[PDB]
C-alpha cells in the first residue's frame, strides 16, 4: 500500500511545483500512473485478505474499489480544465490539491486495518469536498447546499464515534481481523439497539437514504464538475463500505432491527426513481437516480446473504462509473447552453452525432440490461431479496420499470427532437470530452468479460 | 547557707535523675496503616508501543 499512498501524496508537491501551464498535463500523467500502480491490488487470494501490514490491509472489497478512485483520478482532472483555465494559477493549483487530497483520504480509507482508523479519514473526507461545492460552485444555493452536505453527515458520524471507542472500551482492539474471529452474538437488550443504531445510522445517511436523502440534490446538482463526479461515484460507497464492514459486529440484531430501514429504503426509490420521471434538471435527474441504484444497494447489504453481497460490490462500482460519466454528459450541455433545464437545449442527436452515442449506451447501462455489470449487480440482488421474501420482486421489479422509463426519457428528451432554434452556440465536441467518456464506458464494458475481479470478498 | 542564683543559672536546661521509665508511646499512638508496597524491577519498553487506538508505535 506504502507503493501507493506515498506516490499519491507525491504529486501534491510536484504539482504545487509544475510549471504555469504544464500543471494538468503533468498531473494528469502521473496520475493515470498512479491508477496503473494500484491495478496490482486486484490479485486477491482464496483466503484471507492481503495484510500488508498493521497499519493497511486490502480485501476483495477494498481493492476494485481502490483501484476506482484511482482510475477516477484522471478522470476528474480531465474534466476540469475547460471551466478552471480562464482562472489564476494559484487556484488551479489549489483545484489539484483538494483533489489530490480527497484520493488519500479514501485510499488511506479503504485500506485501513482499524476500525477507528477508518473512522477518521472516512470522515475526514468531508474538509476537501465540502471547500469544492463551496469555493468552485456555479450557483447561489451552493452555500446552503455545503451546509446540507456537511451537517447531514455529521449528525451520523458522531453516534458512531461513540459507539465505536465504546466498542473498545468493551472488546479492545477494533482491528477489522480481530472484530471477525472475536464475534459476540448482540443480544436484544434496548441498549444493544441503540448502539445498532450508532453503528449503522452513520453509513445509511451517507448513501442516500430516504428521508436523508435531501443533501443529494443540493450537494451534487450545485458541485463543480470536478467535485460532483465524487460524491457521487466514490464517496456514496464510503457509506457503502462501512456497511458490509461494520454489519459483522452486529448479527444477529440486524436480523430483526432492520425492516424499519429495509421497508424505507424499498419503498424509497420506487418513490425517488418517480421524482426522476418527473424532474427539470438534468443533474438533479441524474442524482435522483443515483438515489435509486443506491438504496437498492442499501436493501443489499440488509439481509446479510452470500448472494446479496456478492452482486452489492459490483453494483456499487458499476453505478459509480456510470453516475459520474452522465454528470460528464450534463456537463458537455452545461458549458455550451450555460443552464440546466433539460428542455432547453433538445435535438443534440442532429447537432453532436457522436456526443448522442456517448449519450447512447450511457443510458443503456444506467438501463441496466444484461450483460453490463449493472444488471449482474441488480439481478443478483433480486434473487438474494426473493430468497429473502417472494413479494419483494413485485417492489424490485417496479423499479425496473421507473428505471426504464425515465432513462430513456432523459435521452428522448434531450437527443432526439427538433433541435432548439434560438441557440447557435454548440460547437463540435471537443476531444477531450470525447476521449473522457470512451474512458469512462470502455473499462466498464471491458469489466463485463470477467466481472470476477469486482464480484467482492464472497466470491 | 544558701545563696543568690545569678542570672541563667535558673534558666538552664538541666536534667534530672529519675526512676519512672520512658512511656512506650505517650500519644496513645494507634497502629500504623500499611505503607502501599514500591515499584520494582527493571523499566521495561511499553509492550507494543503505545497502544492508542491504531497508532502502532
Ligand atoms: C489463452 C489466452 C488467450 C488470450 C486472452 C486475452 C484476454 C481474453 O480474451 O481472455 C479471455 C478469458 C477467457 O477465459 P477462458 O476460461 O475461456 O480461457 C481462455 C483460454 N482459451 C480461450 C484457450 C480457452 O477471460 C479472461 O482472461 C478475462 C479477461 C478480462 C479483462 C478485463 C479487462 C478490464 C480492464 C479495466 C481497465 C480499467 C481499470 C480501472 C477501473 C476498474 C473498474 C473500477
Amino acid at each position: 500500500m506504502l507503493k501507493i499512498i506515498i506516490p499519491t501524496t507525491m504529486l501534491l508537491p510536484m504539482t504545487w511545483m509544475s510549471k504555469h501551464n504544464m500543471i494538468w498535463i503533468n498531473a494528469t500523467v502521473h496520475s493515470l500512473l498512479i491508477s496503473l500502480i494500484s491495478l496490482s491490488l486486484l490479485n486477491q487470494l482464496g483466503e484471507n485478505s492481503l495484510n500488508f501490514s498493521l497499519t493497511f490491509f486490502s480485501d476483495s472489497l477494498s481493492a476494485p474499489l481502490l483501484v476506482l478512485t484511482t482510475w477516477l483520478l484522471p478522470l476528474m482532472l480531465m474534466a476540469s480544465q475547460s471551466h478552471l483555465s480562464k482562472e489564476t494559477t494559484t487556484r488551479k493549483k489549489l483545484y489539484i490539491t483538494m483533489l489530490i487530497l480527497l484520493q488519500l483520504f479514501l485510499i488511506m480509507t479503504f485500506t485501513a486495518t482499524e476500525l477507528i482508523l477508518f473512522y477518521i479519514l472516512f470522515e475526514a473526507t468531508l474538509v476537501p469536498t465540502l471547500i469544492i461545492i463551496t469555493r468552485w460552485g456555479n450557483q447561489t444555493e451552493r452555500l446552503n447546499a455545503g451546509l446540507y452536505f456537511l451537517f447531514y453527515t455529521l449528525a451520523g458520524s458522531l453516534p458512531l464515534l461513540v459507539a465505536l471507542v465504546y466498542i473498545q472500551n468493551t472488546t479492545g482492539s477494533l482491528n477489522f481481523l480481530i472484530i471477525h474471529y472475536w464475534s459476540h452474538p448482540l443480544s436484544n437488550s434496548w441498549s444493544n439497539i441503540f448502539m445498532w443504531l450508532a453503528c449503522i445510522m452513520a453509513f445509511m445517511v451517507k448513501m442516500p437514504l430516504y428521508g436523508l436523502h435531501l443533501w443529494l440534490p443540493k450537494a451534487h446538482v450545485e458541485a463543480p464538475i470536478a467535485g460532483s463526479m465524487v460524491l457521487a461515484a466514490v464517496l456514496l460507497k464510503l457509506g457503502g463500505y462501512g456497511m458490509m464492514r461494520i454489519t459483522t459486529i452486529l448479527n444477529p440484531l440486524t436480523n430483526y432491527m432492520a425492516y424499519p430501514f429495509l421497508m424505507l429504503s424499498m419503498w424509497g426509490m420506487i418513490m425517488t426513481s418517480s421524482i426522476c420521471l418527473r424532474q427539470t434538471d438534468l443533474k438533479s435527474l441524474i442524482a435522483y437516480s443515483s438515489v435509486s441504484h443506491m438504496a437498492l444497494v442499501i436493501v443489499a447489504i440488509m439481509i446479510q446473504t452470500p448472494w446479496s453481497f456478492m452482486g452489492a460490490t459490483a453494483l456499487m462500482i458499476a453505478h459509480g462509473l456510470t453516475s459520474s460519466m452522465l454528470f460528464c454528459l450534463a456537463n458537455t450541455n452545461y458549458e455550451r447552453v450555460h443552464s440546466r433545464t433539460m428542455i432547453l437545449a433538445r435535438g443534440l442527436q442532429t447537432l453532436l452525432p457522436l456526443m448522442a452515442t456517448w449519450w447512447l449506451m450511457a443510458s443503456l447501462t444506467n438501463l441496466a440490461l444484461p450483460p453490463s455489470i449493472n444488471l449482474i449487480g441488480e439481478l443478483f440482488i433480486i434473487t438474494a431479496s426473493f430468497s429473502w421474501s417472494n413479494i419483494t420482486i413485485i417492489l424490485m421489479g417496479m423499479n425496473m420499470m421507473i428505471t426504464a422509463l425515465y432513462s430513456l426519457y432523459m435521452l428522448i428528451t434531450t437527443q432526439r427532437g427538433k433541435y432548439t432554434h434560438h441557440i447557435n452556440n454548440i460547437k463540435a465536441s471537443f476531444t477531450r470530452e470525447n476521449a473522457l467518456m470512451a474512458l469512462h464506458i470502455l473499462p466498464l464494458l471491458l469489466l463485463t468479460l470477467n466481472p470476477k475481479m469486482i464480484l467482492g470478498p464472497l466470491y | 547557707g544558701w545563696v543568690r542564683p545569678d542570672l541563667g543559672e535558673l534558666s538552664k536546661v538541666t536534667k534530672v535523675k529519675t526512676d519512672r521509665p520512658l512511656p512506650e508511646n505517650p500519644y496513645h499512638s494507634r497502629a500504623r496503616p500499611e505503607p502501599n508496597p514500591e515499584a520494582e524491577g527493571d523499566l521495561k519498553p511499553a509492550k507494543h508501543g503505545s497502544r492508542l487506538f491504531f497508532w502502532t508505535m
